[PDB]
């Protein structure tokens, strides 16, 4: 990045939504302008229902980009109160972002969080029937591909998150020859309603993601291997409950003794069939023994506790982990008694 | 199908009924039970509280003139409509609304 | 006339805008479309829609999927299954109806 | 509440679709018949190409049927995935058909939650594509009326649902004069997929709606007002 | 019966499958146009790699339209049984038409056929 290499300030503009990707290549006047900062004010002033698109020049060529969220603020909750969610939101975000910064990026924490939380831009859309606005934090840039692997890390923090606004994340616009709507231009030319700007910043080369303007106090970071080379988590989600708490319930449905209990780890659960013995009826089908033992299954963020074989013969049990943080600490709270 | 009394109390129309209440308002009840009757582009706006509550705020700025109540001196009220006593026959639904009737008997009434 | 054919449509009033519910389809695909800008309200169901495989599809948990997966229209919900071979990839559906509390509320009170 | 009306073992069935209304009251053998369930048996396996469509009698003197339902999925679904959506298939069904039977029917809620599902009768297709069936409930007996003014909180629960199976459920099929096709016929002399049986149920009277015997698990509940007070 | 329902020589062609809706009912040339049988023959010769899509511009004005059928076989098939195969589904085409016609639309069978 640095100074010498900074062609990222042109504004890639495209005019119509669903632009055919046969005449992105050949640059139709018609459909794509190339513009700067003053150029682009202008072309604003003069047509007053122009709508405007603002994408990345190419892929390969210059791919980094300021680090650029959205959010929907919508569904039917009365408790809409906007300041202290916006200050608790840009919280966690933050916490998260640093998180993945130092884990997959090499990056020193406190650096990246300093310099997200010192400066930001912020939107609104006037659209009283649901609000959706933009969040352009200024001195935080990176490449885009990192933005799509932090697409998994951003959605599992929206489901098991606090405030409305970090619930509605999207995360469906990190994608490539991704889109943002330019600040103060209608989205189809028939709907009024357009994004406002909010004080104190007023000046449009901070209210678009691909400006970019690398001071000496800015921060930059990125991937260190290549796209095509990620591999999944394992079978557990981060993210829900330790490994120890869920077989406790699993042992507590199963009113026998699991005979293997041992040889259960964060990565075998799914595989080694639970051969139990029945001293008493078996708690699920009420029956004296069975032909083959129960097996377990990790699928949408619960258990499900089968009998291989012949499956119609036993019922199926479903075992959920809530997913919730703060239901864990209830939890917690009340087992302490 | 909602009413201001002369006491500066609401009445509404629900079961067949002028039933009213100073500390549980029933229009919530009342726009929930009639969301049946609109067209399918106006229900789904009538399943958010927040709307409903919305919608009850818009209806009570609306309630200026004050209607008294219980002025026909020949109808018996029951709980399931009005008994009239000219001709004996007996109405309900639409039919036993015009007349505000605020008391009842307190049963219902069975033809049978 | 089509009164007396089907009292179906293939958007009826009611029903979310398009564009939202291609919004909620998109949610459930975490990875991105490719081809997206060949969708409207007059051929999604007819034009297949070729995923990019990053990261392990949302649905069947594989590493990646031979033939393109495509949308289809029942009952008031956009059910999503995979061509070629039906058995690899599970079915989601994707409902378009209302508020999902409101649903949660009548099935508790469903349980008397 | 005599012996009669404790008690139908005559079967009225079709012999093919889209039977003219003057061949029905006539009651001509070519199109019509009446069956017992030995015989309609015996007339299965004669006629291994046949088709039939199950149907009732006569309406206002005999409404007393059991508690049916369709369903047609337009997608295969794996064994335990299968298992498990008829779990909460049931529950949500057994459920609701309790609170309409205990609001508007003026029925006990816990005695019908208990009687359906508790026996129960399932059927599967023989098609691999699809998953399609016909639960019958066994011990819940009620008058075609009632089913009829149930149709409307019926589309609702189906269109009210993530699980496949109850979003699919055919509410169409509840109607005036309706028709049901007999396990192990097909639908058209071109067609070649049939109904099969399931276990534990092997007899044939655990398959037709209109076989009515009130057992001491059983239980009645039917409308107190009339289809024309309810405008 | 009027000429509205006795004639339609204007074409109404896309220019990308799936025109977004917000932009088929302003008639944006962009995405959509009107042509005529002879300027629709001079554009498509006009654009080398021109990709249209016929359509009904109005719906509920003129719902008037032929006959038409989609075939698709993914498999090679020789001239002659090519020759052989297509009048035959022809003929069965022309009974599943005239059969519904006769016996839903009141159509005079035969002159359907
Ligand atoms: N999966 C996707 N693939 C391609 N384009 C997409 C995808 N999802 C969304 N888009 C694009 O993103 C645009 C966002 O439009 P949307 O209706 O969400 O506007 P909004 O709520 O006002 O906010 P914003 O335009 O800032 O996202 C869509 O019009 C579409 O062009």
């Amino acid at each position: 990045m640095d100074a010498a290499i900074r062609g990222n300030d042109v504004i890639f503009v495209l005019k119509t939504i669903g632009v055919p990707s046969a005449c992105r290549q050949n640059e139709d006047p018609r459909f794509v302008e190339a513009f700067k900062c003053d150029e682009l004010e202008r072309y604003i002033d003069n047509n007053p229902e122009c709508t405007l698109f603002e994408s990345l020049r190419d892929e390969e060529a210059y791919s980094i980009v300021r680090i650029f969220m959205d959010v929907d603020l919508d569904a039917c909750l009365d408790e809409i109160d906007y300041l202290t969610a916006i200050q608790d939101f840009i919280i966690e975000v933050s916490n998260c972002v640093a998180r993945f910064a130092f884990t997959e990026c090499g990056a020193i924490h406190e650096n990246v969080i300093k310099s997200m939380r010192s400066n930001f831009s912020l939107t609104k859309s006037t659209n009283r029937d649901k609000t959706s606005f933009h969040i352009i934090f200024l001195d935080t840039y990176t490449t885009m591909d990192t933005l799509i692997a932090m697409k998994r890390t951003l959605l599992e923090l929206s489901r098991s998150s606090e405030n409305p606004l970090t619930r509605s994340i999207d995360t469906a616009v990190y994608r490539r020859k991704t889109t943002l709507r330019v600040v103060g231009t209608r989205k189809n030319p028939n709907c009024d309603t357009i994004h406002v700007m909010q004080p104190p910043h007023d000046n449009i080369e901070d209210y678009l993601f691909t400006y970019v303007d690398m001071n000496n106090n800015s921060y930059y970071f990125s991937l260190q291997r290549r796209l095509e080379d990620l591999v999944p988590d394992k079978l557990w989600e981060p993210g829900f409950i330790s490994f120890e708490d869920a077989i406790k319930r699993v042992s507590k449905i199963f009113i026998n003794s699991i005979i293997n209990f041992n040889d259960l780890d964060e990565n075998n659960f799914t595989t080694v069939p639970l051969v139990i013995d029945y001293v008493t009826p078996c708690a699920l089908c009420k029956k004296r023994s069975h032909k083959h033992p129960h097996q377990l299954s990790l699928e949408n963020g619960a258990i499900r506790i089968y009998k291989t074989g012949n499956p119609h013969s036993c019922k199926v049990k479903i075992v959920p982990l809530d997913g919730n943080k703060l239901f864990n600490i209830a939890q917690r709270i009340l087992d302490t008694n | 199908s909602v009413l201001l009394t002369e006491r500066g109390d609401h009445i509404v129309w629900i079961n067949n009924s002028w039933k009213f209440n100073s500390e549980e308002p029933l229009i919530t009840k009342l726009i929930l039970s009639i969301r049946h009757q609109l067209p399918k582009e106006y229900s789904s706006e009538l399943l958010c509280p927040r709307k409903r509550k919305t919608v009850e705020a818009n209806i009570r700025d609306m309630l200026v003139d004050s209607v008294e109540t219980d002025t026909y001196p020949d109808k018996l009220p029951f709980k399931n409509g009005v008994l009239d006593l000219v001709d004996g026959m007996f109405y309900s639904g639409d039919d036993a609304k015009k007349y505000t009737c605020t008391v009842s008997t307190g049963f219902k009434f069975d033809d049978t």
